[PDB]
């Protein structure tokens, strides 16, 4: 109300938060492979994920997963799980985590084809031993 | 995905449309707007957003623009933005952004330049609040340990004078002639916090302050104990006008050369900062506080008045018969009526800035609990500001927040760099917990490194454990100290070359906009009203409204939180 | 012939205007360069003939019409300004509402 | 007292709620806000206020930050402030302030920053319309006379390359290597615009691109007729990332190495400048439009298709032919279908920047000109687009400005000093009749003095008397030229101090935020729909959407106003 | 309307203009004395004006002409006009026009007094010649 | 006026082919600036006139022939190019082989 509050205390609103609305989901499911536990954050590029986790990878490329920032999903071994993926934003130019990609993830314009450099990238994920 | 408030708020903290309680105390704040977004919340943790390649830039050279540290999901009290929640980033020791951090390549709405990278340090704003550091605009420079008591309390910039515990620095904020100012402006090398001198105003020719003035002075000081004489506010006020510096005055009690009308007309329309405006602190008795009724005027109250309370009175008298080893003076000093009064106008905008009076009847590490403490008992006692929104205090606060903010910037000419969480502005910043808010910072940022915090066991095995208690910091620390505080000057000085003349290791920095202001280029406090003080019973009307409040029994941000 | 800057600039004038009046003689709608063209070389010419200021003023601002311009060019020439070489000397001719 | 408004529009101009038409144009502006009070309006001349001791501050000395220029009672159309009335300030050659200008010993309300003094010069901006300075991004450097051309339809700043007129030259905007950059750095020292120059991207190696950044480039030009090659691209830009500067592009129109997708897969997600999107000025044949979709790409249009008209194809066809000493290479080249959709997609907020491509297909002194013509047909075909209000052109006319002004700007990473009529940039601006808006200017002023200007007879009594016609002022005249022009350069080149070792006397200033920048940043024009194009009947739907207009007859601001 | 509207005219809205409103109005009666016109300007300082203007020169003590900013009013040889005076704005601080003032010419604080200062200034003015 | 750069430049068009419409109407043989002058002037006059590229383009190609030119200019002018200031624009206009 006010007269409540604890000392330093919010008020919130009752209005719910929406987020990340306009992007498309994919679901893929996830099975953890190895004998230890494997967590993955939010924003982790997770075509790029512990080589343990078996899942489709081709579906992941440029994808995220579609929880709230900062938190994070736990795969124990044994279990499996789907989780909703979505897409990166900005310029879909991701760099670095297990030198997967290097680059440009996004779809380019040609609709009912995939970019050679995804096809690349996925070839490469393979023979470097991320499970699919 | 949805997400609960609830849930939301524990994660990122407080968005648009939500309340803080600041404190203890009966205000409560609204954001009223959110600019980063949602989905793509900029947190430094494992596991979390601010990890390389993700909501961290991996690739980019700092030339690029990249920030040297980033606020994150901060709630932003401020007199000119207002009350915001935001992502605060620097660079160069300066406020680059307030926005949305984080990577453009994978993130949609990053505001240019809040990219986040290999250059980059991070601070939680989660559950914080963020505000301008303080300027007290008071300072007698008689202990150079108030610094510390300043910094506790969120006061980071010094404006006054002295020359350590002398009998005219115990009465007044002069550092007088040339030799004394070269010699206080090296002293405070050593000293955390940003200075700018004012010299002594009371001579006849233009000689003896042009002198002051290249030495680097920033202001001049019109004091009664060294004479507040017409001939003093006029020569003062033209060199003033020569040298783009300012004035600030402490008037004749006494009425020996005049009454309060005959300042006014030596002022001659030209501006000037008017000190313990009220009169309990100095100042022709009974009725100095007309001078608030002036476009020229600048006004300022010191801070031992408020809030008005109970024991204010008996502590005031009693007081005044020892700071001037003394009872019709007294008496005459020491007004219920004026001192009601100066709340009341406070709370108008008619008063526009809190000060402190350092060791010279105010309290140096009190200027920003005194202003909540202000805030809070005329809530109470008036209700709502016609201004407020009615579920929010924002009007109130944010009138307040100028007080010890922008407005005294304004005045010494500063507001170009310091004063307000503004782009392009030093990073002279304090971040407070709600809980705490205007009595206990968690820390203060000078310079866009952090000089001061609160710091628990430096042995253990976390930054918590107690004893927590007020330590310096490493921008408090060997050349950066210096590298990362400011020695404001007269321009005439600048030129003259006081940096090397001086040795000064500081930056040097020229004031600037201080004589073409008016009290209405003040922020939230620009009300010029018809003020009259009755001669017999000292009371006040206002407009012809009688100016008065009762006094507090309790004051919040007080006894639950402070051992002192 | 020792043509000074002043001279020279008058050329451009000349040219313009003779461009113009073969264009309103073959009916066609002149537009705003043209049609302070033809102004300015009526007052120009004036001067030179003899007249004075008050005449030649008179005889530009009578030169051309409404129906001779263009729509709107009218609301693009409020006046016109020429410097010409009268009997007693250069003067200023300004020509009121040419395009009446 | 009370004045009617058409007395006070007389006086003053027009106020918040009048509207002013653009020409010839259908296009009606509106006054959003009015900054400048009413009752102390600010004017020049005998017996008006701008007089010592009146409007005009007649005792403070320029240090104090009195103005070197006042611009007063003018309209102001700007993409980031909008449509309004103001007094404009300048000083340093920087705007200081955009409010109400004078005295604030005598007025209420002037502006801080705005004071009028004995340094004070003024314009009276009371019928006039003042806008930033155009920027052309595709320039070259074919002769040096453009700069006159440019300058007569308020462009002023020039980006591309060239060394006269070579071969190369006539087809590209390079400046191939460090003596030629040199040379050119040299040479534009005598131009009174401001400059920067694009380097040859076509390398295998760090060692040709770095050289050329180095000597001191603020981009790099990938072109066809020195092969735009997959290779060229990724160099080219992995070169720019770590330079922070700019990548342009002119793509195969053969087809050769791959089609367009194949292009866009090189760009690697990279920021880059796309000139003539649409392909008729080059680009893969039919579909280089469907590169406006990607967020990486800030596409431009050249100047010869927009507006469209009757007369297009034509010129078109027999102007490849001859370009290139030449049919189904023609006719693929030039395509009535994707020409409409260039205007449409304009429309849209699509394509973001209009550019002229200097004799090399376009008209150098048309930008200005076009801009409007194209905002005038579009309206006449579609009529007001969604975000328009109901009684005004603001969105639109706004939209298209953008085109010429801040969105160049962004591309080429100079928006901190240029392309906005906002606090702190470089006075580059223009002056507008609002009878011969985007047509032909009043005055240039170029770093805050005027370069550029419709002057009659020097002789005259007046300065208004005939022949009118555009001269060089002193602004373009001795050392003040060269004071008052930029030469934009790398980081790595200033660094490196190009100002010393090409001997320039040119003010130098870095290139800086090109690499972050989306087509999101890009204002008014921040759409990134899906784009296709039939490869038979090179038909384009935007969204499914079918993307066409009809051909112009008549253009306004066209034959009413110009012999040429 | 629009379709009206001349190349680059102005469609102005109705409402009128109101500028001055909250200022205190003084009416004085101006008589010329001399043989030449003069004409005043709205921003002149009233009390200074030409010596041989015939004029209660205390009641124009800090006041200028309560017209349209950039505008005048013609006293043409021996004719008596009424005009209105309003104070002037911001620190009401005046230097230069004939040196009469040099300075502030502010109420002050004092209702029912004047100010010392402006005394000074009347009595000068008598004795440099300004008719009252 | 207000005359820029582009509009000042063509006055030097206009000049030339008056001179070369004098000399051709005397039945002197014309040289190469003063036939590429009649040339550019006919297109110009045109797009002024309100026609088509395409149909100025015809008009150009056709004022010109063999006999009004001395022998050889032809191999000079191969084709002339000129803007021109068409109801919708400034427009190119090339003209192929104007002397036939
Ligand atoms: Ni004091
Ligand atoms: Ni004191
Ligand atoms: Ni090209
Ligand atoms: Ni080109």
């Amino acid at each position: 109300s006010e007269q409540n509050t604890p000392l330093g205390g919010c008020i919130l609103a009752d209005t719910p938060i929406t987020f990340n609305e306009n992007k498309p989901v994919t679901k893929v499911k996830v099975r953890n492979t190895g004998d230890r536990p494997i967590q993955v954050g939010s924003h982790f590029h997770f075509f790029e994920v512990n080589r343990a986790l078996e899942f489709d990878r081709a579906a992941a490329y440029g994808k995220r997963l579609n929880i709230s920032s900062t938190t994070a999903i736990r795969f124990e071994p044994g279990d499996e799980t789907e989780v909703p993926l979505i897409p990166f934003g900005g310029k879909q130019t991701l760099y670095g985590f297990n030198n997967l990609v290097d680059g440009w993830t996004g779809e380019g314009v040609v609709p009912n084809s995939e970019r050679p450099d995804k096809l690349e990238a996925i070839r490469r994920a393979a023979e470097r031993g991320f499970k699919s | 995905p949805q997400i609960s408030r609830q849930e939301y708020a524990g994660l990122f903290g407080p968005t648009t449309g939500d309340k803080i309680r600041l404190g203890d105390t009966n205000l409560f704040i609204e954001i009223e707007k959110d600019l980063r977004g949602y989905g793509e919340e900029s947190v430094y943790g494992g596991g979390k957003s601010l990890r390389d390649g993700m909501g961290a830039n991996n690739h980019l050279t700092r030339d690029n623009g990249v920030l040297d540290l980033v606020i994150t999901n901060v709630t932003i009290v401020d007199a000119r933005l207002g009350v915001i929640k935001a992502d605060v980033g620097i660079r160069d020791g300066k406020i680059a952004g307030i926005g949305k951090s984080g990577n453009p390549g994978v993130m949609d709405g990053v505001t240019p330049g809040l990219v986040v990278g290999v250059s980059t340090d991070a601070i939680s704003g989660e559950h914080l609040i963020l505000t301008a550091a303080g300027i007290d605009t008071h300072i007698h420079l008689i202990s150079p340990q108030q610094a510390y008591h300043a910094l506790s309390n969120g006061v980071a910039t010094f404006f006054g004078g002295g020359i350590g515990p002398t009998d005219g620095t115990n009465g007044t904020t002069v550092t007088p002639g040339p030799w004394n100012i070269r010699q206080m402006l090296r002293s405070v090398e050593g000293l955390p916090v940003n200075v700018g001198i004012l010299g002594k105003g009371n001579s006849y020719g233009r000689g003896p302050l042009l002198e002051q003035a290249i030495a680097g002075v920033v202001g001049y000081k019109v004091h009664e104990d060294w004479g507040a004489t017409a001939n003093a506010l006029r020569h003062s006020l033209r060199m003033a006008d020569e040298m783009d510096i300012q004035v600030s005055v402490h008037t004749d009690s006494l009425n020996e050369c005049g009454y309060v009308e005959d300042t006014i007309d030596a002022f001659e329309g030209r501006t000037i900062h008017t000190f313990h405006t009220e009169g309990a602190g100095g100042g022709h008795a009974p009725d100095i506080i007309r001078v608030a009724s002036q476009p020229n005027v600048l006004p300022s109250s010191t801070n031992p008045t408020l809030p008005y309370g109970v024991n204010s009175q008996a502590e005031l008298f009693d007081m005044i018969m020892v700071c001037h080893n003394l009872v019709s003076f007294a008496e005459s000093r020491v007004r219920p009526e004026t001192i009601a009064a100066e709340n009341v106008l406070h709370d108008m905008g008619v008063i526009s800035m809190f000060s402190s009076d350092s060791q010279a009847m105010g309290r140096v590490g009190e200027n920003w609990l005194r202003v909540m403490q202000t805030a809070n008992a005329m809530k109470a006692s008036r209700g709502k500001l016609p201004e407020d929104a009615p579920g929010n205090d924002n009007f109130r606060v944010l009138r307040y927040v100028a007080k010890i903010t922008i407005n005294p910037a304004i005045a010494q000419g500063v507001s170009h760099v310091i004063g307000s969480v503004e782009v392009g502005k030093m990073a002279d910043l304090v971040l407070w917990d709600p809980r705490f808010f205007g009595a206990k910072p968690k820390m203060v940022i000078k310079g866009g490194m952090i000089n001061w915090a609160a710091m628990g066991d430096p042995n253990a095995s976390l930054p918590t454990p107690q004893p927590v208690f007020y330590r310096p910091m490493f921008g408090a620390m060997g050349k950066t100290m210096q590298d990362t505080c400011v020695t404001f000057v007269s321009q005439a000085a600048l030129d003259d070359g006081v940096k090397e003349k001086a040795g000064l290791d500081r930056q040097v920095i020229a004031v600037k906009n201080c004589r073409t202001i008016s009290k209405h280029d003040l922020v939230r406090n620009d009300q010029t009203p018809n003020i009259e003080v009755d001669p017999e019973t000292f009371a006040v009307k206002v407009d012809g409204v009688h100016a008065t409040c009762e006094p507090i029994d309790t004051a919040a941000m007080n006894q639950r939180y402070f051992f002192g | 012939m020792q043509l000074t800057p002043r001279e020279v600039e008058k050329l451009m004038i000349y040219t313009l205007s003779d461009v113009a009046f073969k264009r309103k003689a073959r009916g066609l709608k002149l537009n705003y360069p043209e049609a302070v063209s033809i102004i300015t070389v009526t007052a120009m010419e004036g001067a030179r003939d003899g007249k004075s200021v008050e005449d030649v003023m008179k005889e530009a601002s009578k030169v051309l019409t409404k129906d001779d311009v263009m729509d709107g060019v009218a609301d693009l020439i409020p006046n016109v300004q020429v410097e010409a070489i009268f009997t007693d000397g250069s003067r200023l001719v300004t020509v009121h509402d040419p395009i009446k």
